[PDB]
This record gives structure tokens, sequence and C-alpha cells, in this order.
């Protein structure tokens, strides 16, 4: 319902405040980006963990908002529901592409 | 029939403060009801009224309906129905309460009771000290009142009609009202609305004026269409010119105004409603105030400037808070019409045409009325009338404050109540002919035929001018009677007048020039009561005839259509619950 | 002095498609008047215009359009407010409605809306009042900003999501109504008007462009309003 | 059929429409911002080789303006959806004046960070 989307819209936009608060962090300190601080960054399991929220919270974020945008201007029924088809598995290929992305680092 | 007829046991032509509460009895009492309306039903002028409903509640001091009544006879100087004003003050509290539990958003006071505010003509113990009985919702009653009877048609699902333009009334054989056509201005298409009951609420007809507080849709069409099929109008010289006008714009400025503390000044600053009116003083009966104001200007006391000619009305004193919590509404109206900030500076105001107190003669069950030959009322079978287009008479030569949402509320009430009783009592009603139907068209087949007549538009300013000059606050034998020649020219032109726009899809010009004879047909009866009436009564003051004659003219004047003559009805003069207040001298 | 308009014109007995006709009014040099009042003048030399009005004093709600790119109504709206040295006044319908006849729009969908959140007095009747229902200052002041609503339109109009979907998003103006009703103390069906607004379009459409109030002719603030519903809206189903 | 006035080039739009319809538009960009951003990241971590290769990537001139684009119209979708969520809050008045100058407020902190993101792609 309309209030469930207006919350989960809100906290997710909370969560990934902070993950970009995070991310901005390091990259504003940490000098001459060398592979190795890099992939020392990303191994940690703070990272990981913190990361695959965002995507996460990206997924629920992007649905909802992109949800809105189509059903603002995509009026022809079949033509919006194969254009939600594809947004949300973009979205969910986002979140697994990220588990494999971390998994192996 | 070539024409489509759609049936119904009522027609309520008009969707005011009347015709609303009207349709909404009548359909709560298991009858099928049609609203028509030539605006959008919240569009009505009722919307603009401003002061309030004046009922004696006895919420800001102990009250009485008597005290009320005799206000109210004392008003209307006299020729007031006394049993029928009886009827209203009773039945008010009640009435008005239905409409707060409606949902109306009154003002409060500290108790949670209804606001009610000081008004013009409000006294206690007959004739004594001052009173306060206006009801109101700051000063948007009108629009307050309007809105919550909508919201209660649209609950209860009443059909609207709406923006479709009553034509003519439809008369059978047996010379019974069986409805009206109408024209729908959207598409174009003519209909005949089929009825037991035809209701008028058309309001009023300011516009027969150069200057009025009136919407431009007050163009008296209910008055139109009751001559033109025959039926008698009433009292049509009492034409009420409220004190306070805009000056140089017509826009109104409440009479709460003058309620709340405010007053009247001339150009030496002088409170000069202390010496016309030395009890009531700035709230007098409005015949009186606006012929004091027009007095100071015509002796040169009245201010000028951009506005023209006026009196300043004061309100500063009242304070940035009190002005903006009780007078919202004339703090915006004064600063766009007049470019005057009523908390730092007074309003320029003059007396503007503002109500008709004249109309079709009707029985408090709004059943109207007629005279045959012997000169006896007798009932039109299937026309009413409630509002402003109707003549109760409950305001007489002179109505008071807030005493016109009243009489909406409860005799369109009393009109819904009584309707079944009225229908029965008026029997079966034959039907309209082809040519019964047909002869109500005549009207819009002249100007649908008339492509090379008169210019309309001269011929209207022409009809407001004449009105203006000869028919105003003060009048006289002399300009009377050249003013009523000038109208019977005026009305010759029209004859033949044009019009230049034939389309059929949203067509204003057609409405607007069939509105046109309608202002003509009031115009012309009012000017002709105007002379017909040898004395001074209320709004209408002669210099000729500058007494009031209770031995002549203690009665209604009667205009005939069909002979276009005057004839007179009686006043009422015995009420039902108390006795009669006997007619004395009217000083305030 | 002259001046000049270019007024939207449709009729669909004549026009294949809208058009913008120019005028001209000769106007006195040192007086202000509303574009009504030109309006009106400029039917006297072409009587084929149509346009709403009434009250001419900015009550009713007729006469709302669209001059200058901007909503509002023309009783009140000044032409010294619309002049431009060398630009036409540009007169046009309100955005988003059928136009019937040129500046007349069909308020159809807009009156859809406002009957969709039943705008009347929702009173169980348990606890009578022995004559009006006692409503003190303080509980009578949340009507105010709500109840002035002249249903002009104006707000709605001006909205992209009711111009995107005016089926199913409230508006601006019906919303107002909606609030000015949920919080009146004589009304007992707070809950059950909650359950009917809970959907994604009713008032969930709102993303505070605030075109609604800008607009409004009384000054009204639709935006507050449509706020203090969805508070309402997380208080009950959150 | 009937026709309507919807030209949106004869409609004034006041500072608080314009803002909201950028923050539509920059949320739709970050969408197909998070794919590229993701398969930037991809490649970078998959080996010591890949990381040179997105180095080599981030060298160019029209990826480097591109990125900036990715970096500034997150910032102004953060910023702007942080302003709404302000106003959900309570912590912003929903008056049009408040509106406006919230509206400004947002436009310049998202300059701001429009500039630290060029120099963060320099
Ligand atoms: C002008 C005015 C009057 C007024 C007032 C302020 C102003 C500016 N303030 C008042 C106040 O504070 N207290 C009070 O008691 N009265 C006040 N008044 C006077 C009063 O408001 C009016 O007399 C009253 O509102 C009249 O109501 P009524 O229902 O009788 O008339 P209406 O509101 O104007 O409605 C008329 C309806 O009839 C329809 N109509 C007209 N012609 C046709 C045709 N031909 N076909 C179909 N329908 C028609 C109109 O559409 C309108 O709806
Ligand atoms: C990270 C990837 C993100 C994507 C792809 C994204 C996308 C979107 C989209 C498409 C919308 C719909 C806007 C509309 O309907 O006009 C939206 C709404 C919103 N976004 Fe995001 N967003 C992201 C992250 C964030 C972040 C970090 C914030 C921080 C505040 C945020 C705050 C908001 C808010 C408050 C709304 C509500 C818009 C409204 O109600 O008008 N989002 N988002
Ligand atoms: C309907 C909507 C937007 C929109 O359609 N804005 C807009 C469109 C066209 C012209 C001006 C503004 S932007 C914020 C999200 O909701
Ligand atoms: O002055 C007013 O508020 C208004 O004029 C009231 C009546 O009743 O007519
Ligand atoms: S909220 Fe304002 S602009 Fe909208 S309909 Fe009401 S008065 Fe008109
Ligand atoms: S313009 Fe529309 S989006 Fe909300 S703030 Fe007003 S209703
Ligand atoms: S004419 Fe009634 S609001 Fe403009
Ligand atoms: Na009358």
């Amino acid at each position: 319902n309309g209030v469930h989307d207006f919350i989960l819209v809100r906290a997710t936009a909370i969560v990934l405040t902070l993950y970009i608060i995070y991310m901005v962090g390091f990259f504003a300190t940490s000098g001459e980006l060398t592979y190795e601080v890099w992939i020392g960054f990303f191994a940690s399991a703070f990272t990981k963990v913190f990361t695959l929220l965002a995507l996460f919270s990206i997924l629920i974020m992007a649905w909802i908002g992109m949800w809105q945008v189509l059903t603002d201007y995509v009026k022809p029924l079949a033509l919006r529901l194969m254009l939600q088809l594809v947004i949300v598995v973009a979205l969910v290929v986002y979140v697994i592409y990220g588990f494999v992305v971390v998994w192996g680092v | 029939m070539k024409l489509p007829v759609r049936e119904f046991d009522a027609v309520v032509i008009g969707a005011g403060g009347a015709g609303m509460r009207a349709a909404l009895q009548i359909s709560q009492s298991g009858q099928t009801c049609a609203l028509l309306s030539k605006v959008f039903p919240t569009r009505s002028h009722t919307v603009s009224a401003q002061g309030g409903i004046t009922v004696a509640l006895g919420n800001t001091h102990e009250d009485n309906w008597e005290w009320h009544m005799y206000d109210t006879v004392k008003g209307s100087d006299y020729i007031g129905d006394q049993d029928a004003i009886e009827y209203m003050c009773k039945t008010g509290p009640e009435a008005i309460l239905e409409l707060e539990h409606m949902g109306l958003p009154f003002s409060r006071l500290d108790d949670g009771r209804i606001y009610q505010r000081p008004f013009g003509g409000q006294s206690k113990n007959f004739g004594g000290e001052q009173a306060a009985r206006t009801a109101a919702a700051a000063d948007r009653t009108g629009h307050a009142l309007l809105h919550t009877l909508y919201q209660q048609n649209l609950k209860n699902h009443t059909t609207i009609f709406s923006e479709w333009y009553a034509l003519d009334l439809v008369k059978n054989q047996d010379g019974a009202v069986v409805g009206c056509t109408a024209l729908c201005i959207e598409t174009g298409e003519v209909v005949y609305f089929k009825a037991r009951a035809t209701v008028l609420a058309t309001g009023g007809a300011g516009r027969i004026y150069q200057s009025t507080t009136n919407a431009h849709i007050n163009t008296g069409d209910g008055v139109g269409m009751a001559i033109r099929a025959g039926v008698p109008v009433q009292d049509m010289e009492m034409w009420q010119f409220h004190p306070t006008g805009i000056a140089g714009a017509g826009v109104l400025v409440t009479e709460g105004c003058r309620g709340e503390g405010g007053y009247l000044l001339n150009k030496h600053g002088e409170r000069f409603m202390e010496r016309y009116a030395p009890n009531a003083k700035d709230l007098a009966g409005r015949d009186v105030v606006a012929r004091s104001i027009m007095i100071e200007i015509r002796e040169g006391r009245g201010c000028d400037g951009p506005w023209g000619p006026h009196a300043k009305l004061k309100l500063d004193h009242l304070g940035k808070e009190v002005l903006e919590s009780r007078l919202p509404g004339i703090l915006e109206l004064s600063r766009t019409f007049a470019h005057v900030d009523p908390v730092k500076e007074p309003i320029p105001v003059i007396p503007t045409c503002h109500y008709m107190m004249g109309g079709i003669p009707t029985k408090v069950t709004g059943q109207a009325l007629t005279v045959n030959e012997k000169g006896e009322d007798v009932v039109v079978p299937g026309l009413f009338a409630v509002g402003e287009i109707a003549c109760v008479s409950v305001h007489g030569a002179n109505r008071l404050g807030g005493n016109s949402l009243l009489d909406l509320v409860v005799f369109g009430r009393a009109a819904g109540l009584h309707l079944q009783e009225s229908i029965a009592e008026q029997g079966a009603l034959r039907d309209a002919s082809e040519s019964d139907v047909e002869a109500s068209l005549d009207r819009l087949n002249r100007w649908n035929n008339n492509r090379n007549g008169e210019d309309p538009v001269a011929i209207r300013k022409a009809l407001q001018e004449c009105m203006q000059h000869n028919f105003s606050v003060f009048r006289e034998g002399d300009a009377m009677a050249k003013g009523l020649e000038q109208l019977k020219v005026i009305r010759e032109r029209l004859k033949n007048a044009r019009l230049d726009d034939t389309s059929s899809e949203f067509n204003t010009q057609r409405v607007e020039c069939l509105e046109l004879d309608n202002l003509m047909e009031t115009a012309y009866a009012t000017a002709v009561s105007a002379n017909f009436r040898t004395e001074s009564r209320g709004a209408h003051s002669r210099f000729d005839f500058p007494d009031r004659d209770d031995e002549n003219w203690l009665c209604h004047s009667l205009y005939l259509p069909e002979s276009e003559s005057m004839t007179r009805r009686s006043v009422n003069m015995e009420p039902k619950l108390r006795p009669a207040f006997p007619p004395k001298i009217r000083t305030y | 002095m002259r001046l000049e308009f270019s007024i939207y014109r449709y009729n669909p007995d004549v026009d294949d498609a809208p058009r913008m006709q120019d005028y001209t009014l000769e106007a006195d040099e040192g007086r202000d008047m509303m574009l009504l009042d030109a309006l009106i003048q400029l039917k006297e030399k072409d009587p084929s215009l149509s346009f709403r009005r009434s009250c001419r004093e900015g009550v009713c709600g007729s006469d709302g359009l669209n001059m200058n790119g901007k909503n509002g109504l023309a009783c009140i709206t000044p032409i010294s407010a619309l002049n431009q040295p060398g630009k036409k006044i540009v007169i046009r319908p309100l955005p988003g409605l059928p136009v019937i006849r040129d500046l007349v729009v069909d308020m159809g969908q807009f009156y859809a809306q406002y009957e969709k959140i039943k705008p009347y007095l929702l009173n169980n009747g348990q606890n009578p009042p022995a004559r009006e229902h006692l409503q003190m200052p303080e509980q009578r002041e949340k009507l105010d900003g709500l109840y002035e609503c002249i249903l002009c339109a104006c707000c709605s109009t001006s909205c992209p999501s009711f111009w995107w979907n005016p089926d199913k998003f409230i508006g601006p103006a019906g919303l107002l109504a909606a609030y000015r009703f949920l919080i009146d103390s004589r009304d007992t069906e707070t809950d059950s008007r909650l359950d009917g607004l809970s959907d994604a379009f009713s008032v969930f459409r709102c993303h505070s462009i605030m075109n609604c109030v800008s607009v409004c002719p009384k000054g009204l603030n639709p935006t507050r309003a449509i706020g203090h519903i969805k508070s309402m809206l997380l208080q009950r189903n959150a | 059929q009937r026709p309507v006035n919807l030209d949106l080039q004869t409609i004034r739009f006041p500072i608080t429409a314009i803002a909201s319809i950028l923050h539509r538009v920059s949320g739709v960009i970050t969408f197909v911002a998070v794919g590229i951003l993701l398969w930037l990241l991809g490649t970078s971590l998959s080996s010591p080789e890949g990381f040179e290769q997105a180095s080599a990537i981030m060298g160019s001139f029209f990826v480097k303006f591109i990125m900036w684009g990715i970096l500034t119209a997150l910032a102004y979708h953060v910023v702007v959806g942080i302003r709404h969520m302000m106003m959900d809050f309570g912590y912003l008045e929903e008056t049009f004046e408040a509106g406006k100058r919230s509206a400004k407020i947002s436009f310049v902190i998202t300059v701001v960070l429009s500039l630290l993101a060029g120099v963060l792609v320099w």
C-alpha cells in the first residue's frame, strides 16, 4: 500500500545515506589508490556486508521509485509490465552480481 | 413531442441556499427531484453572503424569537406579513441548528456554541437595548452555507442538472404550470422538464442597475419567466440599497463591520449616524442608513477621491487581531477593489443596489399566488417559489441584515415539507400539448433568428442607466414618469435585438441575451410599481410624497402582467402565537 | 493606452484544432482594471468569446484561468500585473482538463475526486448534543485555511501528478477538503476515511511540487494539509 | 474527442517544481549509474590486471566527464532527497517561501559536492 512504499523508500534512504558517507569517507582519505589498499578495503567484512546491504536497499529504493515513474508516463499496460520486468530483473541482477563480486575478494 | 421530455415530481429552478435546501427536503420526503442551475451550484450568489444568519439562538445573550419578530415587523415598515414573519423567527433556531449538524463551520464562542454578532435592526425587549443574534462563520457565512448544502446534496445523491438554463414556464390549457423548458449550456440541447411542482429559486436581479453588489448572474430570470407566464409580481419597487458598497466598485463590505464596532464618518469626521439615528446609530435600518449617507453627500459633506463621492467606514480601532479573525473577507475585498487597508484606513463606501424585496407572491408553503377578477387570492397550480425570487413577504419594505439566509433555509425547507400536501391539494394536472411547450420557446426562437437587429450591449447599458438615475435611493414623480417612458422605448429596441453568436457548444452570448429579456421585465415591473405607490415607506422614498400613508398604502403592490397595470393585496396582521404588532411611527 | 491579448480559442463545430487569437483593447491611461473587466469588454466586440464568471469578487471561483503561464482568477488579477512592454497578455484555459469551448474547461474529473473523499460531515449519532455540536474555538481554528476553498481548481490544474493521473490522485483541492473533515471534531469517521486513503495513488502521488500553494487565490496551502494526512496515515498504518 | 491544454512550454514553473522534476531525473539516471558502477567495480577486483585496466579507463577524459555526471546526479538526488525527508519529519516548513529557500540551498550544496566530485576525479 501507499504507506508501505513511503516507509520503505525512507528506510533505505537512511541506509544508503550512511553507506555513501562511509564510501566517501574512504575515498576522501586514502591518497594514492594502489591496488593493495583498494583490495584491502573491499576485503573487510564491514565493507562486504555494508555494500551488500546497500545493494538490497537500492533494490527496494529503485524498484519503488521506478514504479512511480512508469505509472505516470507509461499508460499502455503491456509496455509498462515489460519495462517493469526488465527493471526488476536488472535490480535483482545488481544484488546477485554484488554477491559474486565480493564473495571472491 | 419532438422535444426530449424529462419528467420529475419536482423541478427546482435554482441551486442557491433556498433551492438546495428545498431539493434536499423534497428528496428526503420520498419524491423525485431535478435541481437546475445555470452555473455550478456553489457559484450561486449565496456564496458571497458575508454577515451571517439572523436567528434567535440565544448564545451571545438570552434571546426571544418574539424580539426577533418585532425587529423584523418594524424593519419591514409594517407591510411585512406578520403570520409569515412569525413562522420564520419561530422556526428559525431549529432550522439553523440543523445546518450546524450538517457540518456548517460556524465561528465559536468560548463555551463552544455558535458565535453571534450584532447587526442592523437588532434589539432586546421589543425595541430596547442593542442585540446580537447574527450567527456567523467569520464573514464568509454565505460561502460556508452554500458549500455545506451542496455537500449535503452530494451525500443525498440529488439529481443535479448543472449549467442548464431555464427558458420559460410551461402552462397547460387549464392555466396550470406543468414544468419548464431548459437550454443545456454545454451542448445546446433544449429539453422540456415536466413536473407536478415547479419551484422557482432563481435569486435576485441587482443587475438591472448600473451599480450593484450582486453577481453578474443575478438577472431576475424568475421574474421574467413569471411575468411572461401571466404570474403577477409583488412589491417590486422595494429595492434595498446596502449602505456600504465599496465606492467605485460596488463590491459589498459586510454590515458586520458596523456590527463589530465600526462606524461611518463624513468629510468633517462626524459620526453622523448619531444624528440620523440617536438610538441604533450605525446599526439602524438599512433604508435609513442608506439615505443618511446620500444626504451627507448630496449636501457636500461627503468625501471625494479616486473612488468618487463616498463616506468613510472606520474599522481600524478594532485592532488587527479582531479584524483578521472576524472580518478577513472584507480585508481582502477592500485591499483589492479599493486599494485600502482597513487595518490602517477607513473604507470608501456608498449605498449600492443589494437585495430585491419584491418578487413572486407566495404562501408559507411556497405555493405561488395570483389574483382573480375579483381581486381574491388564488393558488397557481404547479408553481412554487422560495428565496430572493419570492415575496412571502417576510421583509416588507426593508429587509433586516441576516434575514435573507434565514429566509432561504426556513422557506426552502417549508416548501419541501409541504410539497406532498400541496400536490394533493392542487389535484392532477392535465398534460401540456405540443404547442404549449412550443410557446415556451418563442422567446428563444426570436434570438436564434435575429441577425441584423440592434446591439444588445447598448440596450443593457441604457436599461441600467435608466434605473440608476430614476429609481435609486431617492425618487420623484417627474423623473420616474420619464424613466418609465424610456423603458418602453428600450423595451421596443429589445424586441428587435440580435444574437451575434449562433453556435451551440457553450454559447454564453445566447445565455446573456436571454438574460437581458429578464432584466427588462424586472426593470419595467419595478418602474411601474414605483410610480404607482404614492407614499414613502421603507426603501421607497419619494420627494413628492415624503410621508408614510397607512390609510391608503398599508398594503402590498401587485403588478398584473396581462394588463400591465397595478393593484393591491392585503398585508397579513394576524400572528397565531401572539398579538399583531400595530403600525406606529418608525424611527431608529 | 492600448492593450494586446493572445487568447485561446476553440469551437468543436468550427475549429479543427485549438488556436490563439490576437485581441486589442483601448484602456483608460490612469485606470487599472481587472482581467475580467477586459474579457467582458472583449466580448462586446467579439460576442463569440466564451468564458465563465459570476461573483467578480474572487469568491465563487468561476473564472479560473491560465494567465501568462500561471493559474489564477481573472476577477482579482489586475491588468497591471500581467502587462509587459512588447509582449501580449496570454490567456489560456486551466491545464489538464478537457476544453469544452474557448476558455471553458470540463471540471468533471475535478468534482469527481472531490466526491471520492466524501466531503460531508459523518457523525455516527452517538452522544448527540442538546442543541448544536459543542466546538471550542481551539478545535474550530483547525478548520481555518481549509474550509475557505472555492473549488476554483487552480491548484489541481497546476499539479503534474494530477495531470498524469486525474482519476486516481485526489489532487491538492480534494485532499485539502479531505483533511477539512479529518480534523473536524464533529466528524466521527476519521479511521474509516483514512482506510480509504491508504492506496498508492489517492494521497501519496503528492511529491511536494508545491504548484498548488503558489496559485491558490485564497492563499491556502494544500501541501501542508496533505502533509498532515500523511502523518495520520502513518500513525494508523505504520 | 476533446483537446486539452498541456503544452508544457506555455506554463510557468516555480523553483520548487524545477527542483522536483530534477530529483526524479537524477533518480532515473542513478538507477542506470549503479549498473555502470558495479561493472567498473567488478573489473577492478577480479585481478591485479583488472585494477590497472580500471585505472586506464578512468584515465580517459570522456569517462572522467561521465563519472563526474554520475556523481553529480547522485549528489543532487541525495541532498534533495534529504530535503524531502526533512519536510516529512517536520524539520522544514511546508510554506511556499520555505520551499523556495530550501530548494535554492539544495542547489548550492549540490554545486559544492559537484566540484568536490570533480576534484576526486582529476
Ligand atoms: C449579493 C449579496 C447578498 C447577500 C450578502 C452579500 C452579497 C454580496 N450577504 C448576506 C448576508 O450576510 N446575510 C443574509 O441574510 N443575506 C445576504 N445577502 C443576500 C442573500 O445572500 C441572497 O438574497 C441569497 O443568497 C439569495 O439566495 P437564493 O437561493 O434565493 O438566490 P441565489 O443564491 O442567487 O441562487 C439562485 C440560483 O438560481 C439559478 N438560476 C438563475 N437563473 C436560472 C435559470 N434561468 N435557469 C436555471 N437556473 C437559474 C442560479 O444558477 C443560482 O444557482
Ligand atoms: C543509490 C541508488 C538510488 C537510486 C537508483 C534511487 C532512485 C530513486 C527514484 C527513481 C526515486 C523516485 C523519484 C520520483 O518518483 O520522482 C527515488 C525517490 C527518493 N529517493 Fe532515491 N535513489 C537512490 C538512493 C537514494 C539515496 C542515497 C537517498 C538519500 C536521501 C535517496 C532519497 C530519496 C527520497 C527521499 C525519495 C522520495 C522522492 C519523493 O517522495 O518525491 N535515494 N529514488
Ligand atoms: C509527477 C512528478 C514529477 C513531474 O511529472 N514533474 C513535472 C513533469 C512535467 C513538467 C513539470 C514537472 S517530478 C516529481 C515526481 O512526480
Ligand atoms: O452586510 C452584510 O453582511 C450583508 O449585506 C447581510 C445581509 O443580510 O444582506
Ligand atoms: S485549494 Fe485554493 S486553488 Fe485549490 S480549489 Fe481551493 S481555493 Fe482553488
Ligand atoms: S502541486 Fe501536486 S505534487 Fe503535491 S505539493 Fe501540490 S499536490
Ligand atoms: S468571478 Fe467569482 S471568482 Fe472570479
Ligand atoms: Na424577495
